[PDB]
């Protein structure tokens, strides 16, 4: 919330779900996701940062958060 | 596990063509307190040194010569616990096989059994071979006697040999002094001298253990008896 | 030593339509000269328009029945699909062929309806074996009742002038009449009579009581 | 480093005492399909998404009829699940033969757990990487349990598995009080909504993927499949 | 590489293995349980942290029974504790029928002690990471309390406690009476200790759980819920708010 | 470095590798239409001193279920022996017909035995490297399933597997229709099979079979294949 | 020159390096600051290497190449001195790229804390961290790191607030291979009536470097044949050698 | 060599791992001593606790192995307790089978063989403990045998345990010239005295735990306070 004050925000932000999903992060790495979410946001053309940008951002490697799909038929 | 572990052995062929673990056991042997053997032909003498290192002891408690049978005896150089265990299994095998039959034990057959147990452990893993070398001493009739058994699994006949610390040096002394006809009393004098030459920390009637195979096989010497020989020639 | 064979069987009668079947049974169960119980049938509804009856000994009868029921449940789990009558017919036999070493036995019969819009009844021997029926009486009193049953219901012997085709109603009258008659000729028949009537609507039960003395 | 070390030991213990194997197992649950579980505690429903790999296929089932009073949804790989399911059916069969009782699903679930846990407690066994939402209608009502391949057994009044589980959880907590001990219809609507939360939400609702399964006071195991959910939509 | 995380069937330059120390770190990493023994019986109490409202307890707790005269509580991982325990009751039961006696507390311990030490000698089966607190009232011997550690160490106690709080709890406990009044009085007292302990643990709610083996229970193992739990709670709420 | 490992991803290593092995084999094609299932294959050839007359890779499991297999060919020889027997056992027990699907499940149980660990009972150290397209006809009509080396089965109506699969499946879409003539299909199949090839189109490297209700499982003969060539 | 499976790596590298220098004023309005370093891994000379030069030419900022292995010295304290010197120069010029060639020599492996001059190399590794995490700020300075397998490297080197994006290489899809072949076919005399993609599906899946190499092999056979145009025949031959060459 | 997941023969002549068992065999500060007379054999140990939330009426490190035999253990607690249980079964069995009493020495030798095998396995380690056996035989009189877990055991004229063994040894030798001049109790007194000098603690009634074996009785008993205080008082009078 403190870091996001510089950043342009759409009005709802649902930090609690995000905070929980995030795991084993140091103080810099959480900050890292935020700036990054703004970079993702830049690619969209979106002028306001929204929930979805963050979700992609944490999923990215920086404490070995990763995902893969295919383990279903 | 309970059947998992190392199926193949610690010992392994080398591009040397030597067996590493085997090499180490000659070292393991090396550390042993001084041992000798003299074959008096009609008799046999085996002797060794009890080092002593704690004044706190009792009796003459554990030995380093134990009777397998009433006719053959073992003495060794290498690791003591291994020795106790080695004697137990063999001792069990000697009695069982030669009470099926009523014939008394042939020497070679004991050697064949000790070597196999040593060899199976070389073949298999999980367990390591024993790191002892034995002198199999017996008497029976007019047969040859005094035999040596390696941690290697090999056997040889000898007239005389030596073990323990500085084995090569003692054997060279032994080689020169030991010749022709001798007596059972005479063989004892020599063995004490050869042990003294290897090292004397001291010799008392409790640094020495001497046993012979002569009248009706293995007989254990009294402490006084040996002491008579020490005076007979120091 | 102790027995490896005890009798307990009753008497039953299975009658096959061509779109219905009825399987009827006494409730009286006896062995010899002492009476085990004055109640209980050996005919049961397995379900889905399959009716089954196991005559021979009560101890065996409950056990087979329970056991079959799981094989049917398991089968449906294994992929949706059910045993037909015929399937069940093979399944009982394998069990029996195993039991040929076991010293207790039973005389089993299965009845139900096909999807050919008619009855099938298959009857087994107490060693294994199967045969196609038209009509079967099973149990003790069977041997005496059956030639007459065969003739009155059937008209398929070489000793009758005519045929008539079955009717349900008519089958019910004949069945009661045979049982009421059976009773003063046995001490294995009596008390009450339990009728399982099998139709394509569903399974109905009727009970009527009989004489005793 | 030592990532390979921690795979190589199934007896693993680290300075922080973590067991990575469990961790891996959790990522595998998140890889699976989307499933929700809901109960009023007089009816229980589960909306489950059944998906298809490509256009010319048709969806694979993830709702399994374990018994005619108990059932599950699977979320994770199909192959392991089949193996577990035979053991549990046979455990139900002997209950019926010997005892002639259904047996508490609570009691059942606990037993299955042990037999898995003990092989993690020694050499061999990789994680099974399927999580389950297990439903059943027992003597004291329906009950809902989450079985994990961490053998973490918990009874919940509703739960969810699938990536973005948390989303739907938060809605379930919000609507939680509305669920009460009635209405069939209401539970399903909330489920359809909730299920939308689990998905990326760019994918629009479809009747071929969804599947609705109910068990309740006089109900046993029934599945609504394809089009059949439209009546109740 | 230390060369001995790999093993668990060997010696190290620290003697025992690193794996065994780690198991000891993990119990302390868990929640918090205490036990107080008295001359009339023995009381167990445990703190459980609340997660969220969806959940509910109905077979997963932290208080566990042994047999039908033995009380059992644990710190560490739930699933593994339950696995140890099911076997213990069963082992106890075969005894119970066979010798015809209702097992001692002391004999049960010995049986568990031996199991854990055997697993330290091998590398086949990784150890449990639990610590188990057991005890009851024996009709002719008294109350006896034991605690078994994953460290292959077990003793008889007047008090024992485990969890993050351990050091601190034992201090307060240490302050109190040997006799400690009557059992009933202790139910209230243990509740103050937990009540106060939670200010130190507070990040979310807790639920207070108490149990007993009492002279009034006649040596059987029962939970203390009901009005009885609530009064002890009121008394803590009055005294301080922490 | 265990292969008893689950993998940190949690996506087992060995299964993934198998798909690569498959990309190296031939191309096998299936279209099931409204009535009938067709399976077409490339059995290939290379040298003139070879007899592929001998070779095959499309087998009839029974006269009402067939399978085409693709991948490490020796494994599939093991795979079929188990299946074929299991089907036959059901005929001893109930003298009745098995579903294509029931047969496919039975074989998938056997797909999991890899390892010597305690998630799988050992016999094998690794899995079968093959996918199969399982066809049959029953009361649920002609159906097709794709047996996935991932020890799982998915249902299908049209599928290609093979090296060319990525392209082929795309090509398969335009020509597929929910209703299309069986004979028409065979021509459509032939077109995709032609496209993949670099080597000559002859009746001595490609093989067709179909199952129709009116004549059982039938393997298509050379003379028949040559006629199909003439039409397109 | 190897784009096709190097395609993803290009797309991201432009966004990280080029875009901040081209349009900085935009990033400020938003209130976002871009990373300072990106990481390259996989085999060199496959276009992992090319990619760093290819952006260097496009981006128009000086490409400064330091070989970490060289920085290593015979006598202590010198090594730190070097690290420091590099950073002072880097600061002055603002907008520059520091290309680190296979930092693993003084890149991580290492946590053991000495055992005999594993300390001296560790001191350099730690000194770099000080400058990065320190009071300096990024500026317009960009860092490209080169590792074999990224695994080697230590958690300190990995950690955010210096390393954030790790740009990867990959097994190239079939379509991709064709683009690389397409690049090659302008120089190489061909006859287009045959199509390389069909062969390529049949050929082993392999990264970009082997794909150019088989082509290169193909021209030779022509030259022996005494033909000036490519042929279908040449292509068949190349696969047998190449399949052998990885396995030595 | 490679101690890492196997143990082999080395030029070291011992094993790093065997030495490590010798080295840390106590993780507390207890020390023990044992002396042998022809009037008694006494083992003197300590009682110590860290707090008083713990009981001390079940805490002990002296074990009654059987009526005649007594055993004090120096070792890791887990390992000491295991070994006792194993021994208890083996003794009992020896009584059943032979019908005659198990010699003290015989047990030490049997146990020693069990230690030794584990030394051959590179899939299992030996238990970490030194076991001192004490007893009263009618076949040589009282007997005092110490084991070490190398497979080594021997009988001694007296011995000491804890980490300060060598220091205790020096007192012991001085004493051991004359020890057949001590009567019953005076054995006990000297025995207290040599632990008090090493350890540098003038004992207290709840810090000490003397165990005595008594000749002409098959008793092993830990002494009552009155007797233990009577001795303690006895050394004051000579100070």
């Amino acid at each position: 919330q403190i870091h996001s004050r510089k950043m342009n925000v759409s009005p709802d932000v649902n930090y609690e779900e995000l905070a929980r999903c995030t795991d084993d992060f140091n103080g810099a790495q959480c900050k890292a996701v935020c700036v990054e979410a703004g970079m993702i946001a830049l690619r969209r053309g979106a002028t306001e940062l929204t929930h979805e940008d963050y979700m992609e951002g944490i999923l990215e490697v920086q404490a070995k958060k990763k995902a893969n799909l295919q383990y279903y038929a | 596990m309970a059947e998992r572990g190392y199926s193949f052995s610690l010992t392994t062929f080398s591009p040397s063509g030597k067996l590493v673990q085997i090499e180490y056991a000659l070292a393991a042997v090396a550390g042993g307190a001084p041992s000798v053997g003299i074959k008096a032909a009609n008799g046999v003498v085996l002797a060794t040194e009890k080092k002593q290192k704690s004044i706190l002891y009792d009796e003459r408690s554990v030995h380093k010569v134990e009777p397998i049978t009433k006719h053959i005896g073992l003495v060794y150089s290498g690791m003591g616990p291994d020795y106790r265990v080695l004697v137990h299994r063999a001792r069990k095998l000697a009695q069982q096989y030669y009470l099926v039959y009523q014939e008394p034990i042939p020497t070679a057959q004991l050697v064949q059994r000790v070597a196999s147990v040593m060899q199976e452990y070389t073949q298999s893993g999980g367990v390591r071979p024993f790191g002892v070398s034995l002198l199999i001493c017996g008497w029976n009739e007019g047969r040859p006697y005094l035999f040596q058994s390696d941690p290697s699994g090999a056997y040889f006949a000898w007239k005389a040999t030596a073990m323990g610390k500085n084995y090569v040096n003692g054997k060279t002394f032994l080689e020169k002094r030991y010749n022709e006809d001798l007596e059972l009393e005479d063989a004892i004098h020599t063995a004490i001298l050869t042990l003294k030459e290897s090292f004397e920390g001291q010799m008392t009637e409790d640094n020495i253990e001497v046993g012979i195979c002569n009248e009706a096989g293995f007989r254990r010497l009294t402490p006084t008896e040996v002491k008579d020989y020490l005076a007979a020639i120091a | 030593r102790f027995s490896p064979y005890v009798f307990n069987g009753g008497t039953i009668l299975a009658i096959a339509g061509e779109d219905f079947a009825i399987v009827a049974s006494d409730t009286r169960l006896s062995e010899g000269f002492s009476i085990h119980t004055r109640d209980s049938p050996k005919c049961y509804k397995l379900t889905d328009k399959t009716v089954i009856g196991c005559s021979g000994f009560h101890g065996d009868c409950l056990t087979l029945t329970k056991i079959i029921e799981a094989r049917l449940k398991m089968y449906k789990h294994s992929n949706n699909k059910a045993m037909t009558t015929g399937a069940i017919a093979a399944m009982l036999s394998t069990i029996l062929y195993s039991r040929r070493f076991f010293p207790y036995y039973v005389y089993n019969i299965i009845g139900g309806l096909d999807e050919e819009g008619k009855g099938a009844v298959y009857s087994f021997d107490p060693v294994g074996s199967y045969q196609r029926d038209s009509f079967k009486a099973g149990g003790s009193a069977s041997a005496m009742l059956q030639p007459l049953l065969d003739n009155q219901v059937g008209f398929k012997n070489m000793q009758n002038v005519e045929h008539v085709p079955l009717s349900l109603d008519r089958a019910m009258r004949l069945v009661k009449d045979v049982f009421i008659s059976a009773a003063e000729r046995d001490v294995y028949t009596g008390d009450a009579l339990r009728i399982c009537i099998v139709t394509k609507e569903g399974i109905r039960e009727e009970t009527v009581s009989l004489r005793k003395d | 480093m030592f990532r390979n070390q921690y795979d190589n030991d199934v007896t693993v213990w680290s300075p922080q005492g973590r067991i990575h194997q469990i961790e891996y197992a959790m990522e595998a649950v998140k890889q699976g399909s989307a499933t929700v579980g809901l109960k009023s505690k007089t009816h229980a429903v589960l909306v489950a998404l059944k998906r298809a790999q490509s256009e010319l296929a048709a969806h694979q089932k993830k709702i399994l009829h374990v018994d005619n009073h108990i059932g599950i949804s699977i979320a994770g790989l199909t192959a392991d699940a089949r193996l577990l399911c035979n053991f549990m059916r046979q455990e139900c069969l002997d209950s019926r033969f010997v005892f002639d009782r259904p047996l508490p699903v609570s009691r059942l679930v606990s037993l299955i757990g042990s037999k898995t846990q003990i092989p993690t407690q020694r050499y061999g066994r990789r994680p099974y990487g399927v999580g389950l939402l297990i439903a059943g209608y027992d003597d004291m009502g329906p009950h809902i349990f989450q079985t994990c391949p961490s053998a973490n057994y918990f009874d919940c009044r509703a739960m969810s598995i699938g990536a973005r589980s948390q989303s739907a959880r938060t809605y379930l907590e919000r609507h939680m009080s509305e669920f009460m001990e009635c209405n069939l219809n209401e539970l399903v609507k909330h489920g359809l909504r909730a299920l939308r939360e689990t998905l990326p939400a760019e994918q629009d609702l479809t009747t071929k993927n969804v599947s609705i399964g109910i068990v309740g006071k006089d109900l046993e195991f029934t599945i609504y499949d394809d089009d059949d959910v439209s009546p109740f939509l | 590489g230390t060369g001995y995380d790999l093993s668990a069937s060997t010696f190290s330059p620290d003697g025992r293995v690193f794996q065994v120390e780690y198991a000891m770190k993990a119990v302390e990493n868990s929640s918090t349980a205490i036990g107080i023994r008295c001359k009339d019986g023995v009381v167990f109490g445990v703190e459980k942290l609340v997660l969220s409202k969806l959940y509910e307890e109905g077979s997963n707790k932290r208080l566990f029974n042994v047999d039908r005269h033995v009380g059992m509580a644990v710190a560490g991982l739930l699933a593994d504790a339950r696995s140890l325990a099911d076997i213990a009751r069963e082992e106890a039961s075969n005894f119970r029928s066979n010798f015809g006696y209702n097992i001692p507390l002391k004999h049960l311990a010995d049986r568990v002690a031996m199991y854990v030490h055997a697993y330290t000698l091998y590398s086949a089966v990784r150890p449990f990471g639990c610590s188990f607190m057991l005890g009851s009232y024996s009709v002719n011997d008294g109350a006896q309390l034991y605690m078994i550690d994953p460290s292959g160490v077990s003793y008889g106690y007047w008090g024992c406690a485990i969890g993050k709080a351990r050091q601190a709890a034992k201090t307060e406990i240490e302050k109190l009476q040997m006799k400690e009044m009557t059992c009933r009085d202790i139910v209230k007292e243990v509740a103050k200790i937990i009540y106060i302990v939670h200010d130190e643990v507070k990040d979310k709610a807790f639920e207070l759980e108490l149990s007993w083996v009492g002279e009034l229970t006649n040596g059987r193992h029962e939970i203390v819920p009901k009005d009885i739990r609530e009064e002890a709670e009121k008394y803590a709420k009055e005294s301080l708010k922490e | 470095r265990g292969v008893n490992t689950f993998s940190p991803e949690g996506r087992l290593f060995q299964v993934e590798y198998a798909i690569e092995a498959i990309k190296l084999g031939s191309t096998a094609i299936g279209i099931q239409t409204s009535e009938g299932v067709c399976l077409a294959v490339e059995k290939r050839i290379t040298s003139p001193l070879m007899e592929p007359s001998s070779i095959e890779k499309i087998v009839e499991i029974d006269a009402h279920i067939g399978c085409a297999m693709s991948g490490l060919i020796a494994d599939a020889k093991t795979l079929i022996d188990k299946a074929r027997v299991e089907t036959q056992n059901h005929w001893f027990t109930y003298n009745e017909t098995m579903t294509v699907e029931s047969v496919t499940q039975a074989v998938s149980n056997l797909a999991l035995q890899f390892g010597e660990e305690d998630a799988d009972p050992g016999a094998m150290s690794r899995p079968f490297g093959v996918a199969l397209l399982f066809g049959g006809v029953d009361e649920k009509g002609p159906q097709l399933f794709h047996m996935d080396p991932s020890g799982t089965f998915v249902q299908c109506d049209a599928r290609a597997i093979g090296s060319a699969s990525e392209g082929a499946q795309s090509s398969l879409q335009e020509v597929y229709h929910k209703s299309m003539t069986l004979k028409e299909a065979i021509k459509s199949s032939l077109i995709i099979l032609k496209q993949v090839m670099e080597e000559k189109l002859n009746a001595t490297n490609i093989e067709l079979a179909t199952v129709q209700p009116g004549q059982n499982f039938h393997m298509f003969t050379k003379e028949e294949l040559e006629e199909v060539i003439k039409d397109i | 020159s190897d784009v096709g499976g190097c395609k993803e790596q290009i797309e991201k590298l432009r966004e990280v390096v080029e875009t901040p220098l081209l349009h900085p004023e935009r990033f400020v309005n938003l209130g976002i600051e871009p990373p300072k370093g990106v990481l390259l891994f996989g085999p060199p000379g496959t276009g992992k290497t090319l990619c760093a030069r290819a952006v260097a030419n496009r981006t128009d900022a000086c490409f400064i190449r330091v070989i970490g292995s060289e920085l290593v010295q015979k006598y202590v304290g010198e090594g730190a001195r070097m690290v420091r010197e590099l950073f002072e120069m880097a600061r002055t010029k603002k907008a520059c790229l520091i290309f680190f060639d296979e930092i693993d020599a003084i890149g991580g492996a290492r946590f053991d804390d000495g055992a005999g001059g594993d300390n001296e190399v560790q001191r350099t590794m730690l000194e770099l961290i000080n400058q990065l995490d320190g009071f300096d700020p990024r500026g317009n300075i960009k860092v490209l790191m080169a590792t074999n397998r990224p695994d080697t490297l230590d958690p300190a080197l990995m950690r955010p607030g210096r390393l954030d994006r790790k740009i990867e290489f990959s097994l190239p899809d079939l379509e991709g291979r064709t683009h690389i072949f397409k690049i090659h076919a302008r120089s190489m005399s061909v006859e287009r009536d045959i199509r390389f993609e069909l062969l390529a599906r049949l050929c082993p899946n392999s990264t970009g470097a082997e794909i150019r190499s088989v082509c290169t092999e193909a021209g030779m056979f022509a030259i022996r044949a005494r033909r000036k145009i490519a042929t279908e025949k040449d292509f068949l031959e190349a696969v047998n050698k190449v399949i052998k060459s990885y396995a030595k | 060599g490679f101690d890492r997941h196997i143990t082999i023969f080395s030029p070291e002549g011992r094993l790093y791992q065997v030495e490590y068992a010798f080295k840390a065999i106590n993780q507390g500060g207890l020390t023990s001593v044992a002396v042998r007379g022809k009037d008694c054999a006494v083992i003197v140990t300590q009682k110590k606790v860290p707090d008083k939330l713990l009981d001390s009426s079940t805490v002990t490190h002296l074990f009654k192995i059987t009526e005649n035999i007594g055993c004090v253990m120096t070792g890791m607690t887990a390992d000491s307790r295991s070994q006792v249980q194993r021994a208890r079964y083996e003794a009992a069995n020896w009584k059943y089978k032979y019908g005659y009493e198990i010699p003290v020495d015989m047990l030490c030798k049997r146990i020693a063989d069990i230690s030794q095998v584990y030394t051959q396995n590179a899939e299992m380690r030996p238990l970490g403990c030194c076991m001192i056996l004490i007893g009263i035989d009618e076949e040589q009189g009282p007997q005092v045998y110490k084991c070490d877990p190398a497979g080594y055991y021997c009988g001694f004229k007296a011995t000491a345990a804890g980490v300060k063994q060598t220091e205790s040894t020096s007192f012991l030798e001085k004493k051991v010239k004359k020890k057949f001049d001590w009567t019953f109790e005076q054995t006990v007194e000297t025995a207290i005295t040599c632990l008090s000098t090493v350890l540098s603690i003038d004992f207290k009634p709840s810090e000490i735990e003397v165990g005595v074996v008594t000749v002409e009785n098959p008793k092993f008993r830990i002494l009552t306070e009155a007797e233990i205080d009577a001795h303690l008082v006895a050394l004051a009078e000579r100070d």
